[PDB]
């Protein structure tokens, strides 16, 4: 039931920015988290798992880390295909918490 | 390829239940735990619970015990989720995606993650609307 | 707070079926039974203790059961 | 100083009784089965009516 | 719903002091006093019972203590 | 035939209890507060300061 506070609510950025999002567990997740970017109503886009590691098929812009319970994703550039719903997600103890979400908008 | 594709979306009355579909194509059925996330409009997504598609076995979430019960089909590889005593908070969009080290049942917490922990299969959801 | 006077003590006889005595009659034997099956070494230490006891060979029983009734309850 | 209420003891005086007679009580009132009573009875106003 | 296990049974004995112990080191002794302050011909009973076995005269002793906290307890 | 409920046995597995240890909560980290541990202990590394 650990709750995963999501830091901030909603962004906007120009093209080519580096930006970086927070998420915060009341309790200790180590390395137990994983990110999302979520397009309004379609099959999403692939972010981050184990909260330090990419995927393949994944572009390089995207990062993550975090080693306690603070988790900093970060995208070194923004680009307009990287408008989305920002998610993270628990993944100890089994009452799997998601994040409140933080979206972007292009400037 | 390694997809979950689910069934329509659902126009409910409140009191009734609905049911949700979700079947596997590319990989071995009974490998991969499926999981259900709702999430509402106005809100973020909401883990549901899991089922293994290899002997049923369910668990779910403390906000919805005696509420959703999850059901297989080894032939059709084919995940069923219904959901039992619906309410106009029940409005939702329900995903269902995978999750590995699927060896035997339950959860598998400890173990490893990641890698599509569930976030590859999802497809394209099902909208639930609980109306008159 | 331990409340001692269990009523069997002073329990009514009559015609009906008592409060709880279809539950009552079998609860101090299964009680000595789960307290034998947990500790069943105390059943050979209880042998060694009451065959040193009375030498009479069927005394020694009767200090057996004696003994591993006591252990379960009063202990 | 660990301060404990020591709760509710509904059920350890549950188990407590296991001699005990259930009766019933309504305004008060209170109706009581399993009762015994030596009531001795009296013949020679009984009569077979109409034999 | 007789809540057997006695957790006394597997009592852990840390340097703290346990969940009631102060109130359980005296707890089984008077609920055998206020047993036979409520019964007290059994005692004349047990005593007609202890004297029958043993004869040994420091054995009937032993069968008083056996019987007399066999009876609050285990009965 | 009627049923009965026994009612709350809060108190009595209280009393059942006598024996264990307490501890505590913190969020999800269960904090005890009793046990012990044996150590071997390197003092090799040590310095006075103030020779």
């Amino acid at each position: 039931d650990i709750q995963l506070t999501q830091s901030p609510s909603s962004l906007s950025a120009s093209v080519g920015d580096r930006v970086t999002f927070t998420c915060q567990a009341s309790q200790d997740i180590r390395k137990y988290l994983n990110w999302y970017q979520q397009k309004p109503g379609k099959a999403p886009k692939l972010l981050i798992y184990d909260a330090s590691n990419l995927k393949t098929g994944v572009p390089s812009r995207f990062s993550g880390s975090g080693s306690g319970t603070d988790f900093t994703f970060t995208i070194s550039s923004l680009q307009p295909e990287d408008v989305a719903t920002y998610y993270c997600q628990q993944f100890d103890d089994l009452p799997i918490t998601f994040g409140q979400g933080t979206r972007l908008q292009i400037k | 390829e390694v997809q979950l594709v689910q069934s329509g979306p659902d126009v409910e009355k409140p009191g009734a239940s609905v049911k949700v579909s979700c079947k596997a194509s590319g990989y071995t059925f009974t490998s991969n735990y499926i999981h259900w996330v709702r999430q509402a409009p106005g809100q973020g997504l909401e883990w549901m619970g899991v089922i293994n598609p290899r002997g049923g076995s369910t668990a779910s979430a403390q906000k919805f015990q005696g509420r959703i019960t999850m059901t297989r089909d080894t032939s059709t590889s084919t995940v069923y989720m219904e959901l039992s005593s619906l309410r106009s908070d029940d409005t939702a969009v329900y995903y269902c995606a995978r999750g590995g080290r699927a060896l035997f049942y339950d959860s598998y917490t400890t173990p490893r993650d990641g890698g599509s922990w569930w976030f590859d299969p999802w497809g394209q959801g099902s909208l639930v609307t609980v109306s008159s | 707070a331990v409340t001692l006077p269990s009523h069997s003590t002073r329990k009514l006889q009559t015609r009906s079926q008592t409060w709880l005595e279809s539950r009552e009659y079998t609860k101090h034997l299964i009680r000595v039974e789960n307290w034998i099956f947990r500790n069943p070494g105390f059943a050979l230490a209880a042998a060694a203790i009451a065959w040193l006891l009375g030498s009479s060979t069927s005394q020694k029983v009767i200090y057996l059961v004696m003994i591993l009734l006591i252990a379960p309850a009063y202990s | 100083q660990t301060v404990v209420v020591l709760g509710s003891q509904e059920g350890a005086v549950h188990t407590a009784l296991a001699g005990a007679l259930e009766a019933e009580m309504d305004g008060a009132k209170g109706r009581l089965s399993s009762g015994h009573l030596k009531c001795r009875l009296k013949m020679d106003k009984l009569r077979l009516k109409g034999v």
